[PDB]
């Protein structure tokens, strides 16, 4: 069981954090890319 | 235009 | 050998990804600011 926690917290709390950083990650080059079009306007 | 928008903001904040 | 490699990468790569998401928020959130001023200026 010991094994068995640490192994199901690597489940539960890694990808977690992956896929709020994959939507942060996705506004972030929206914000640059509609930056460099309207600054180049 | 995105100014425009944020022209909308603005006005959307001094409303509130 | 599992046991070890496994469990030692839970904790070495939750942290891996910690680091960078909050550079990647910082920055970029800094982006923001930087944008917004040149637009309108």
């Amino acid at each position: 069981e010991k094994f068995k926690f640490v192994l199901d917290y690597k489940i539960k709390e890694l990808k977690k954090q992956i896929e709020p950083r994959e939507n942060e990650i996705k506004v972030m080059k929206e914000q640059i890319q509609e930056m460099e079009a309207e600054l180049e306007r | 235009t995105y100014t425009e928008q944020a022209s909308k903001r603005h006005h959307c904040m001094r409303l509130t």
